[PDB]
């Protein structure tokens, strides 16, 4: 039997060293020598609740790699959905009768762990519920960096953006704190600062962090530049456009970047990562975006397939 | 440099990559008598200048302060006949108008037919300039961006 | 390899008398002897920007008949989609990343060329974007005109209805213009009148064509009528309903027509053919629209397969 | 004529101590005599492209009071000519071919002022443009503190909620920095805390202010506590949630507060202010809403008459 | 009681050039000399059933400047009691029975006529029905051609722009086809060309017309220059952006234009009359917006004055 | 004159009003090499024309055709040492990129990070140039009308 066979994946803080391990290797694997009919009869429920179209036409284009049958919805707009009286927890109830796995998304906090309790056998993939969790992300950006940096120990990594409200930085912060020898640089405006959870956390752990002011003074020695979006409607008109620079990174910028940097966003990305950029060999957000296809597929493969052999 | 016209303005030393940019913004161009362009000369010092001569014209008085916050140390000189009747260098207006947008996107400035003020304030350090309008302040390397 | 294969189909203008005629032919095999695991293993998304059912239902059902996965959305209404700063440059470059081909239908012109910028190796066939291009839809129309008159060449094709902002009737003559012999019969309202571009091009290429102003001087003579839906809203309420008589048809004024003699629409059919005819060896809009399913499926074989063997 | 006859009433910053005066005397008399008949025959525009209640309903019941008639608008869905083409400045240039007045509330800023450009010799009156101005409101937070703490020179007032975004403590501090002997405590929440540059207005003017973190803090030096409206969407539903005991009033908390001591708030409330302190004598806010009336009829009436000789 | 005392006022084409000058004539002495009281103690219904600024803004500003008092609504998307069941005969048929006069925009074209039908003897006051009528409009483009020329015989006068769906367009045309010496020049797109039937009245009185295709074309022979509003929607995006130089007026052009010339516009605009005509002293449009307040006002005098004796 | 120069190109020639134009659009000023423009030189030979020289910088080929909807009649020329090595005038290109901009509102280049394309086609009295994207085709009138 697999580590990970049968288990709901919910929260980044419930995966181990060895669980995050398994499922970047499975994901090379796959990606190596793909399994088309590996999943073959199953039906899996894309529940998304909340509408987000890139996660979403990921992971059913991964289910159908493999072989499987997707059932499900795209709400937020509304089916006859999320209202009126029905709980989720009598709308797992009926689903988990129907389908082997079910990946949803929620607008609300919790969601897929209130889905746990009611989906019985079946295993619930988190692709996000509001600001709390997000693994599938974390995953395919922790394959990512292990594919382009060769290793997931001893790297220097910078966070660039809102990294307050980033559920996508907060997650790779506690992702990457469990291997070692890591060292974080977090550019944000003092606004949109990376929590002290996050800060304590990683004190706590014995690891070496540092708030910098421009993209520019950590260049020369990062590995990983992980931009993040802005939400613009987070700060004042004034406030977003009035910085003295910016946290915008444009082509110019990445003269003295090392040969093995890259540069990494979870998009949409909007005003932060100038067009020059994707001429760049550093630019690397649309093949992350990519891997997303191998790092969603293994955890499927892992969840439903006892011993997987490969 | 270039030689000798009479009776027209000369700026000389623009900063380089400047010249181009106050013949844009202050359609300068737009003219009916001969204007000359250096770009990329020497002829007094700082290495880098463009040089702008506009025949018959005089850029009077708070036409050459407009120029302070791109070219400060520019000289302009009135030439009559040959001569140099007066040089001035550009001062810090009080308001810049009509070339520059506001950072703020909720300002009604940029739906409107109404043209750009700026008041202007601090000098050879940060200057804030802060909207007609919104009346939002900015420091000037924001407006002067993007 | 195939002529075809790999091609991105974006305008009938870009197609060659050749190129179309191997689709036709193409069509008219698949249509006679099935190929339902041509296409399994692949994905297509199938990105319907602005949502068009019929076209859509259309090119899925004959993505399945391949043995295709298909994943993608209909938006118009709404998804996390067509807004708040992603580009469609953003969003083509990441769907390519995922699947094999991409279908897609957009409300602004020049989309599916721009996705063309974008796409990688991924293929893109144009299912219609703005008022410029549906070459899918032209291909079904040739197929059906051929299938049914044995023919491209040397027929008598009457072009009646709204000829101004008719983006199908444009490129069926554009497209038939490439063939020999053919005479166009124009039956518009001189406000809803075939455009001089149109018109230039054929006297250009020495082809005979005449404004006529009733169905009826035509029907003696007329091989394919290829009626077209009039927008109600183009006109004024008291003037599209002020002719004299109108550009209706009824099974009655079909007494003079031909045996070969078929009437073709591109549906939604609402005031102008009249449920009579519906009952006629005429009729043949319904079976048209079933072409679609063997012409489209055509195109994603040849676009697909290097060396299609039938 | 009077110093603020004809005058238009944008910005607080474009008024004087000396004017803040004439127009807190004149409410203060029309309180006291009513004439309603000052404004007879003249037809003021209510103008509200972002609609709103008490200052809506405040200043027509002003235009009322006075005598003058209203023809005006609400907005923010639609109802007439405005959002394409129709510019506010085309739009200003035909009411001010209509109207005596107009008084304006619009979401961006900086409307009242271009508004002032277009209206001839017609003043406007600022009811709120965007996240800038609202010179209205602030003359009758002044009046309120006037009226019942007898000056505004030495007065010990905190602003409590979000001091970064609200438009009102902005304003109000502006205000009562043109007069002697005022200390100024911030009890905002941090992520919410007062600009720079208000602080760096105030340093220069030697003006006493300090940052708070508890109500309870300064709840026994304090004559005035002004209470602002915390916007739920602009923090994390756990972020508000979170702090101790909040930045929210309860009656408990008044217990060791100066007699003389109001809480005011500028309207709407939500759960900030309990209903608990609704009956104690402190509460002075719907006190504060009801002086609107009377600080807008000396507005009107100072604009709009050559010289009250009242 | 004076020629159109208690009458209705529904189509231009009911009012002879008669009672077209007494409106005039009433208008210019209200201009003149301002009778506040006229219309004390009378109430007048504003119904906006379709919604819309200047004229609704106009209709009650003038119903003020006279007196009397106003109720109402505006929609297009709901308000009260009417959409089903609640025809507009059973809405005129109460209204009429609390109102003094009824003055009504609504979107179906004959709807002020039947309202005229379950009135009693209330009159109403088309403020436009559909496409037909908007003689209100036409009374104040009229005050504006003959306050400004001082006739409204023997002019030359140019329609630019929409004259085939231009309601306001059509009726100006019938008013001064009642006035003699009249030449017209038509500079529309012959897509939207002035009708046949406009035509057809025309060369029934001998008066004179012709059709142009550049405002530059008759620039110098024209004493009015009648500009109206394209539609976008109608027309398709690259027709309308064609046509070598447009049918839209920059200052530029107002060069050869005589001293006495205005040009003038229903408004809204939107592309059509640029700015910088704006500060020409050509421009009066503005000003004939203005001018909707006294011959508004002059129509609701004559129609609730048994004689006007002013 | 504005004239001498030991090698490089001048283009020569440029109607009045067009060189800065000329400029803007093509970018000749971004570099850091001796220009200089002459606007509204007397040139009676000619008119009265602009003329713009650019030091050690030669326009090859498709460069100087992409000036022919602008100055048709301009003379290039190179120089190699202190003589006129060439002369080249305008030709009519068969494509014309990044410049002009689609009179087609609803056309996809106006908010994509891509570049127009028009196709350019000499017919009876004017050129019409075709998009790229959305395929229609407009009289150079109208795209320069802009
Ligand atoms: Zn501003
Ligand atoms: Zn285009």
């Amino acid at each position: 039997a697999n580590p990970l066979y049968q288990k709901h994946i919910i929260s980044i803080n419930d995966l181990s060293r060895d669980d995050l391990n398994l499922v970047l290797a499975t994901a090379a694997k796959l990606k190596a020598n793909p399994q088309p009919e590996l999943l073959k009869h199953k039906v899996i429920a894309s529940c998304f609740f909340e509408a987000s179209t890139r996660t979403r036409l990921s992971f059913q284009t991964s289910m159908h790699r493999l072989g499987a049958s997707v059932v499900g919805f795209s709400d937020s707009a509304n089916t006859s959905l999320g209202k009126k009286g029905e709980t989720l927890a009598d709308t797992i109830s009926v689903i988990s009768t129907y389908v082997d796995a079910i990946v949803m998304r929620h607008p609300q906090e919790g969601a897929a762990r209130l889905a746990t309790e009611f989906s019985g056998n079946v295993p619930v993939l988190n692709a996000g519920d509001g600001s709390n969790q997000h693994p599938t992300q974390t995953l395919l950006d922790l394959f990512t960096i292990q594919q382009t940096e060769g290793r997931l120990d001893n790297l220097h990594v910078a966070m660039v953006g809102d990294l307050k409200y980033g559920r996508t930085v907060h997650s790779l912060t506690q992702a990457l704190a469990k291997f070692d020898g890591n060292r974080f640089y977090f550019i944000a405006p003092d606004a949109l600062a990376m929590p002290e959870y996050i800060l304590d956390m990683l004190d706590e752990k014995g690891i070496a962090w540092s708030l910098h002011s421009s993209i520019e003074e950590v260049m020369a020695e990062v590995d990983i530049l992980y931009m993040t979006r802005v939400q613009k409607e987070r700060l004042d008109p004034s406030e977003y456009a009035n910085v003295k620079a910016q946290f915008v990174l444009r082509a110019s910028d990445l003269h003295n970047a090392k040969a093995n940097m890259k540069v990494l966003h979870p998009l949409p990305r909007v005003d932060e990562i100038a067009t020059d950029v994707d001429k760049t060999p550093h630019a690397w957000y649309f093949q992350q975006a990519g891997n997303g296809i191998f790092a969603r597929q293994a955890l499927l493969a892992l969840v439903l397939n006892r011993d997987l052999v490969l | 440099g270039v030689e000798a016209i009479k009776r027209g303005t000369v700026i000389d030393h623009i900063p380089a990559q400047i010249g181009f940019k106050l013949l844009s913004l202050f359609k300068l161009t737009e003219t009916d008598q001969r204007i000359t362009i250096g770009l990329n000369l020497p002829s007094g010092e700082m290495g880098r200048k463009d040089l702008i001569k506009i025949e018959n014209t005089f850029l009077s008085e708070d036409q050459v302060d407009q120029l302070a916050l791109y070219a400060p140390q520019a000289t302009v000189n009135r030439i009559d006949n040959y001569e140099v009747v007066g040089k001035s260098r550009p001062s810090l207006p009080e308001r810049i108008d009509n070339v520059l947008v506001c950072p703020n996107s909720n300002c009604i400035s940029h739906a409107e037919p109404v043209s750009s003020s700026f008041a202007v304030r601090k000098r050879a350090n940060d200057i804030a300039l802060k909207c007609k309008y919104c009346e939002k302040e900015f420091s000037h390397n924001v407006v002067l961006a993007n």
